[PDB]
């Protein structure tokens, strides 16, 4: 098990503590608290990089041209200039794979330089996170993030208490209360006692389970067992106390946050996979035809070859050499139809689409000052692809803001606009809070009919109702310098306490037996007779106090469901405050039923000794207590309701509705509590009236049942609408994630397989999907679910470290930026602030980044068949000789020259509608989801628009060249002619195309499409050669002739004008979504 | 970190121009381009036709012809005269050629024996041939001069042509046989070894092709006709793009008279036939055609464009209709 020893760092160096590798590699048992998020760290970069650059077909393709270029009797370059292609390609991907990953090498410093405070000396010495080793006492201040997995030794705060909020571990919004062990408490508080604390914590070993903790401690020659409620963890942040001292268990990747990060996987996209096919294909295409056309050679050489005598090279191979020594021969010479430019133009393609999100300034958060940040510019394309959205709440969807906005009484609602006693109109000031003495300007309150009444009195129960909010809250005030800074565990008694405050009820100081309110600017101090514990099973909490005048009276506040079964028979206001709850329910705001009751002196003092009797019980004073509660709590009188909101991020409730018209399924995934997740629901628009809400109970009768019918029919009918809110503790039940042993172990996992799928089928059946309570595990696991069972492309948008491993296991993951915290920012493909702008990494930049990358594949697999089957097609008029049908010199610099700009420009700038215009049609982006643009069919139909391409730009040229062309002293009717011909022909043909396919014509497009056809026409008539001087000849024969000319006219017009009636044809018989905007651009 | 630049291409809305492929545009270029390829295509056609053009076979593969006595030349210097007689006179400049059919002059093997820098006139070139012409680096221990393949195999057959007249004396044509190459291919290409002012002393410790029956010495009678800037030789290293093929032979000057340059009538063909082809079914020509202002006579270009020109215009009434239809 785990050993920890106090301010002793060479016990855990032990020779017997090293776990030791295969390969010469000690690695110790204990992780130093530094972590790792880089994928290069100093020399794995080769090794690494290169294994995912090879991860794609081409790059194996490409190898295998430098092998065959190695060989002496085939090779047909030097084999020192084909790998210095290759290198600088895969050169091309290593740097901006490294540009990338350094990003993310400093965001591991500003992480592992947090600057902590801890005991390496007699006292304590400040020293960084990475420094942190286990078995360190540390010392931590207000607002402090945990280092690591410590226990608590001591705290300023009475009984070593110690308040964290655990929003980064979970989605909760409230703290949880740390406590210390009693010996601990109060022999370790002085700071120089914790440098000589010698205690020996056997612990178990390092785990994921953030909820449970077992261990034990020894020391002072005593054993004191350990559990979760005296370990903070990694995620943490101190709250509510000036300082506390821990000791590290658990540092680095052995944190139990770290174990729950999954694990970082390489991540490709659906065209990425695709891209693989095509090569694949091209492979065996390749092959087939160089086999088939050394066939040929073969044959040609049996009866023509070997009777000419002028093809005599002195040489005795038979005709079946000859055609074997020539399939190499043709696959050198056919082989740029996958070109080198294939991934460079790729990876310039997405690296400048990559920087259209960070440069966006529609999703720059400015109060943040926070702009987007594509941190990994190799998933681009995959934003246009996007199936379902999980979703993180806390953080995400929220501001982790908590208003007062409204309050009922006796029946009648108070927060509403109005002005006087009587509305009069919607438009009303902000209410004047100046002439409470405690009051400040936190809370925007329109309401002045609220503030008559309380300062008029008739109605007296409207102060009582107040008072309630300043007495039934259990949170502690600061008074360090008379501002009265509240510091709530709970931040709905947070904000009550403000808001109660603002209204004059200002509750002053808490005693462990009086309390300090003033009501109205009077000073009333109450007496504390009996706390009530707030609990989840019973869903309110009571206090009972006596007032100042003598009488007793209970105050409680909780759930409405459980109040209204202890309501006394008499309640005029139950039916009218019901009303009112529905009021707020239906607004999206959280409900606390004000209620009390009358309690006699006699009454009290019955009550009273069996009260003290569950207390002072040791053995079940928990279930005691509740006991004594129930029995007090029999008739209340209700006085009303109050009314809070949990401020979603502005925009999420308008993004979820535009993405859902995209087809997009958002689901959400929080480790917050049911009532808090499916409250949020609601307020995002998931969750409407409409919507019948099953829950784990009733998705468990369904799913067993289908088990049952088969010892596929949909779930629910299809025209219903069906919401699932489960709980992360029913998601393993439903999921059974709670020799013959070989045997039973297929059916095992036989239908555990089965009862997967049927979660999911069910699952995706529904319009939205909550997730609640689930742990970090367990997102990823949901995610992964859907990827398995649907083969969908998922999106995990979330912040906080419970959101890692979904943002890892995701196809595309999003952190929330901006914040404190950076957990989920750094594991992230993409990171921006405001949930409000997943609609434009989506619905603008993904769904463009899908079109331009279909549409450069499209066109960069068309340019390169028309440009390398000439080759195949010249074959039948050579004798299968692998003679080229252009220049040895235009081979080289058709790619990079003549056809890479034009492409890349239309990647990184073509725009089929308006980003304005694409979000206001969210149904554009659905033709990404289905994978229309660019299929496995619609790469045939570009190699059979290439195949054809080449047919037309050889078979129009050699029908001129068989006759007479030109024929005069400077007749071109030659070989070096006929090249120069189907090259310019090509080269016009090709950019004319892609002049075709661009939709945004911009200035740089047009100069790339005229500036590619004048380069070449440039640089074939000496002009380059000119400049390079002022620093063979066939061009200016060829191209001075008419019917050249016309012979290139007519290509280009056969090559072309078939096209322009196809797309024509069908843009007017089946126009797409896109097209449809255009026409009708203009009056949109 | 900071706010991004408010840059028209960061922020990606660079002016740009939208075009639509709309009926009322896309309608137009299938017409006009019908109305501009139907004539060029009759202009084309019409003026190849007027080309005046005669192509005599003298291979002599079939009997009852009077060449087939040299497919077997028992005696190397062998002769073949072909009658043929002219319709009308061929007016203005008359170009003669020869044509090798079935001739792969475009085989990769054949393609690149040569030496570029040896024809260019380097010294170094000149004695060390460069591995392209391997088969025909060395004849016996010093390298031939025009190293490779295609300068192995050059087309040396002679024709001649005479008119017969009314007293039926066989008059000679006069046949230029310079400014038949390219002018680059005569004075940048191609060119004689530096140095001396004599051939034989330039063209010392080389040999002969194996195949050619005289050095390159003298190619021809004339200093600037002669080496590797001979017309002949020139015209055929510059390989062709298809086995059927026709190199510029010798060119008819147009007569000081305004009498037609070859009068109709009766004409012998007077051929040394030399290059034997038959082996691997190839077939010698000889044409003569008359110069015309627009290029030659190429009969395809001309019904290729009608043919476009018409689909062309049928694409467009079919386009019409279809784009009134879903109007
Ligand atoms: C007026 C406005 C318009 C201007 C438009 C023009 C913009 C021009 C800007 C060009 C800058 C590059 C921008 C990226 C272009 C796309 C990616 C790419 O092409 O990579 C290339 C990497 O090249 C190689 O791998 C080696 C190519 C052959 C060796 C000789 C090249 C240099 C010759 C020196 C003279 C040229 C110098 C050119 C550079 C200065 C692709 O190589 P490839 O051709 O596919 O390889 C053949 C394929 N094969 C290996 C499978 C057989
Ligand atoms: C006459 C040619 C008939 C060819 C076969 C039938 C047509 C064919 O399969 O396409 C051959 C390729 C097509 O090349 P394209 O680049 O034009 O590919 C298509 C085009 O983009 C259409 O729009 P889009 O949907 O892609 O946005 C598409 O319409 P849609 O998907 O709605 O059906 C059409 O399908 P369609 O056929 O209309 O159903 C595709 O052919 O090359 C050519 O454009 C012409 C090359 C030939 C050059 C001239 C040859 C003499
Ligand atoms: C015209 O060109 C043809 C080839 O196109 C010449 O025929 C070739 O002549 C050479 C000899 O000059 C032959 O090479 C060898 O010749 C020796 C005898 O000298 C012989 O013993 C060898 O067996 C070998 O043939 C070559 O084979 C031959 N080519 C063919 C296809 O037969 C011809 O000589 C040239 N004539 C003139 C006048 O230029
Ligand atoms: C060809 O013409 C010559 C001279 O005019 C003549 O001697 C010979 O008989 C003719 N041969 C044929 C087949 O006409
Ligand atoms: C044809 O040319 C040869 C070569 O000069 C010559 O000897 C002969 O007299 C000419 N006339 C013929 C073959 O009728
Ligand atoms: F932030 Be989530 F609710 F886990
Ligand atoms: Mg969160």
């Amino acid at each position: 098990t785990w050993q920890v020893k106090a301010n002793d760092r060479k016990y855990h160096e032990q020779p017997h503590f090293m776990n030791t590798k295969f390969l010469c590699i000690k690695e110790s048992k204990y992780a130093n608290n530094a972590i790792k998020t880089y994928k290069y760290n100093a020399f794995t970069f080769i090794p690494m990089n290169l294994f995912e650059q090879f991860k794609r077909a081409a790059n194996l393709y490409f190898l295998a041209l430098l092998i065959l270029q190695a060989v002496p009797q085939i090779s047909t370059l030097a084999w020192y200039t084909t790998l210095v292609p290759l290198l600088v390609v895969l050169g091309v991907t290593a740097i901006k794979d490294l540009v990338d990953d350094v990003a993310r090498h400093k965001m591991d410093k500003e992480i592992n330089n947090r600057t902590c405070e801890v005991i390496k000396d007699g006292r304590f010495k400040v020293a960084k996170w990475k420094e942190i080793q286990v078995g360190d006492v540390i010392r931590l201040k207000k607002n402090d993030f945990v280092p690591a997995d410590i226990l608590l030794l001591s705290s300023s705060e009475p009984n070593s208490l110690c308040y964290v909020e655990t929003a980064e571990l979970d989605g909760e919004t409230n703290l949880k209360f740390k406590m210390s062990l009693e010996i601990t408490d109060q022999y370790l508080q002085r700071e120089d006692t914790l440098a000589t604390f010698d205690g020996f914590i056997e612990c178990e070993e390092p785990n994921n389970r953030l909820d449970k903790f077992t261990g034990t401690l020894f020391w002072r020659n005593t054993s004191f067992p350990l559990d979760a409620d005296k370990i903070l963890l990694r995620g943490c942040v101190i709250r509510n106390t000036d300082f506390c001292h821990g000791l590290v268990i658990f540092a680095g990747a052995d944190t139990k946050i770290m174990k729950n990060s999954g694990k970082t996987r390489f991540k490709r996209t659906k065209i990425d996979y695709l891209m693989n096919y095509m090569v694949y294909t091209i492979f065996v295409v390749l092959i087939l035809l160089s086999a088939g056309l050394a066939i040929g050679h073969a044959y040609w050489e049996a009866q023509v070859g070997n009777s000419s005598w002028y093809l005599y090279d002195g040489e005795d191979d038979t005709p079946s050499y000859r055609g074997f020594l020539i399939f190499w021969g043709y696959i050198i010479v056919l082989n740029t139809m996958v070109p080198i430019s294939l991934y460079v133009s790729v990876e310039v393609i997405r690296l400048g689409q990559s920087h259209f999100i960070n440069w966006d300034l529609q999703m720059y958060y400015a109060e943040k000052d926070t702009p987007a940040k594509a941190r990994t510019t190799t998933l681009n394309e995959q934003l246009g692809q996007i199936h379902y959205i999980f979703s993180d709440k806390t953080g995400t969807l929220t501001q982790n803001i908590m208003t007062f906005k409204k309050c009922c009484i006796n029946g009648q609602i108070y927060g509403d606009h109005r002005d006087a006693s009587q509305h009069n109109h919607n438009k009303i000031e902000q209410v004047d809070f100046s002439w409470n003495t405690y009051a400040d300007g936190k809370l925007a309150f329109y309401d002045h009919y609220l503030i008559e009444q309380i300062q008029s009195g008739k109605e007296p129960e409207v102060r009582q109702f107040f008072f309630l909010l300043a007495v039934c809250h259990t949170v502690m005030v600061d008074r360090t310098d008379g501002q009265l800074n509240y510091q709530a565990a709970s931040p709905d008694e947070g904000a009550l306490v403000n808001a109660a405050r603002n209204f004059g009820f200002a509750f002053l100081a808490r005693t462990q037996n009086t309390i300090t309110i003033s009501e109205l600017g009077t000073e009333r101090t109450y007496n504390v007779l009996a706390i009530l514990d707030f609990n989840s099973d019973r869903k309110r909490m009571s206090i009972i106090v006596r007032t100042p005048e003598g009488n007793i009276k209970l105050y409680c506040k909780g759930a409405d469901t459980v109040i209204y079964e202890r309501l006394h028979r008499m309640n005029p206001t139950k039916q009218e405050t019901q009303d009112a709850l529905d009021i707020f329910a239906n607004e999206t705001l959280r409900t606390l039923c004000l209620c009390y009751k009358e309690i006699e002196e006699k009454e009290f003092t019955e009550w009273n000794k069996k009260f003290m009797a569950a207390s002072v019980a040791s053995t079940n004073r928990d279930e005691a207590l509740d006991k004594v509660y129930e029995e007090i709590e029999k008739d209340l009188i209700l006085l009303g309701a109050t009314a809070i909101e949990d401020k979603l991020q502005d925009g999420v409730p308008e993004t979820i509705s535009k993405l859902a018209k995209a087809d997009i399924k958002i689901w959400v995934l929080t480790g917050d509590k049911k009532e808090t997740a499916e409250n949020i629901g609601f307020a995002c628009e998931l969750l409407t009236e409409d919507t019948t809400i099953c829950y784990g109970e009733d998705i468990n009768s369904l799913l067993h049942a289908r088990m049952e019918n088969q010892r596929q029919e949909s779930f629910f009918p299809p025209g219903g609408n069906r919401a699932l809110i489960i709980t992360g503790s029913w998601l393993n039940e439903i999921l059974l994630e709670k020799r013959m042993r070989t045997q039973s172990k297929r059916r095992l996992e036989a239908k555990k397989e089965q009862r997967q799928k049927n979660f999911v089928d069910l699952a995706c059946e529904c319009s939205a999907v909550i997730c609640c309570r689930v742990t970090p595990k367990q997102k990823a696991m949901v995610v992964d679910l859907v990827k398995r069972y649907k083969k969908a492309i998922t999106l995990a948008i979330g912040d906080g470290a419970n959101d890692v491993n979904m943002i890892k296991t995701a196809h595309i993951g999003v952190g929330i930026s901006g914040q404190e915290g950076m957990q989920a920012v750094m594991s992230s493909d993409y990171s921006f602030a405001q949930f409000r702008y997943l609609q434009r990494l989506l619905l603008v930049h993904g769904r463009w980044s899908y079109i331009r990358m279909c549409k450069f594949l499209r066109y960069f697999f068309y340019k390169n068949f028309a440009f390398t089957l000439v080759h195949f097609w010249y074959s039948f008029f050579n004798g299968y000789s692998a003679q080229t049908a252009y220049e040895d010199w235009f081979i080289t610099l058709y790619n990079v020259l003549y056809t890479s700009l034009p492409v890349l420009l239309m990647g990184l700038l073509d725009q089929d509608v308006s980003d304005k215009l694409s979000l206001r049609f969210p149904g554009l982006y659905i033709v990404g989801q289905r994978d229309l643009l660019f299929n496995y069919k619609r790469f045939f139909v570009s190699l059979l628009h290439g195949v054809l391409t080449s047919m037309i730009l050889f078979f129009i040229p050699l029908g001129a060249y068989l006759q007479t062309v030109g024929q005069d002293g400077e007749a071109p009717s030659d070989y070096q002619s006929f090249a120069v011909t189907i090259a310019s022909a090509l080269v016009i043909t090709v950019n004319f195309q892609i002049g075709l396919d661009t939709s945004y014509w911009t200035f740089v497009n047009a100069f790339s499409i005229f500036g590619s056809i004048a380069l070449y026409f440039g640089i074939m008539f000496d002009f380059h050669s000119a400049g390079i001087h002022v620093l063979t000849g066939t061009a200016s024969n060829a191209l001075r002739q008419p019917y050249i000319w016309l012979t290139i006219i007519l290509t280009v017009a056969v090559c072309l004008l078939p096209v322009v009636a196809i797309r024509f044809l069908s843009m007017t018989i089946w126009p797409s979504e896109s097209d449809k905007i255009q026409k009708h651009r203009k009056r949109l | 970190t900071r706010r991004p630049d408010n840059t028209a291409f960061k922020q990606q809305r660079l002016p740009a121009w939208q075009p639509i492929l709309t009926a009322g545009t896309v309608l137009p270029i299938f017409f006009i381009i019908g109305l501009i390829f139907i004539p060029i295509g009759i202009g084309i056609f019409v003026t190849s036709n007027n080309i005046r053009e005669i192509e005599i076979d003298y291979t002599g593969t079939e009997p009852s012809s009077p060449c087939n006595k040299c497919l077997s030349p028992d005696v190397t210097p062998c002769f073949c005269t072909i009658n043929f007689t002219l319709e009308k006179s061929f007016e203005g400049n008359v170009f003669m050629y020869y044509g090798l059919s079935n001739f792969y002059q475009n085989h990769r093997r054949y393609v690149k024996s040569r030496d570029d820098s040896q024809l260019n006139g380097d010294s170094s070139a000149l004695l060390n041939p460069s591995k392209e012409c391997e088969p025909y680096r060395r004849n016996e221990d010093k390298p031939i001069a025009p190293c490779g393949a295609i300068a192995n195999s050059m087309f040396n057959d002679t024709l001649e042509l005479f008119l017969i007249g009314n007293d039926s004396y066989p008059i000679p044509i006069a046949l230029k046989k310079k400014g038949i190459a390219w002018w680059t291919d005569k004075n940048v290409k191609f060119r004689n070894p530096p140095g001396g002012d004599n051939l034989e002393e330039r063209f010392k410790g080389t040999t002969k092709p194996v195949n050619w029956l005289k050095p390159v010495y003298m190619l021809d009678s004339d200093p600037d006709n002669n080496g590797f800037i001979n017309e002949d030789f020139i015209v055929w290293m510059r390989t062709a793009a298809l086995p059927t093929f026709r190199k510029l032979y010798r060119l008819i000057e147009r007569k000081s008279d305004l009498h037609p340059t070859l009068p109709a009538g009766r004409y012998s063909l007077n051929v040394t036939y030399n290059y034997p082809v038959h082996y691997f079914d190839g077939r010698k020509r000889m044409i003569l055609s008359t110069i015309s202002w627009m290029g030659g006579k190429n009969p395809f270009l001309g019904i290729a464009y009608i043919a476009v020109g018409s689909i062309s215009f049928l694409l467009g009434v079919v386009l019409l209709v279809i784009n009134h239809k879903y109007r």
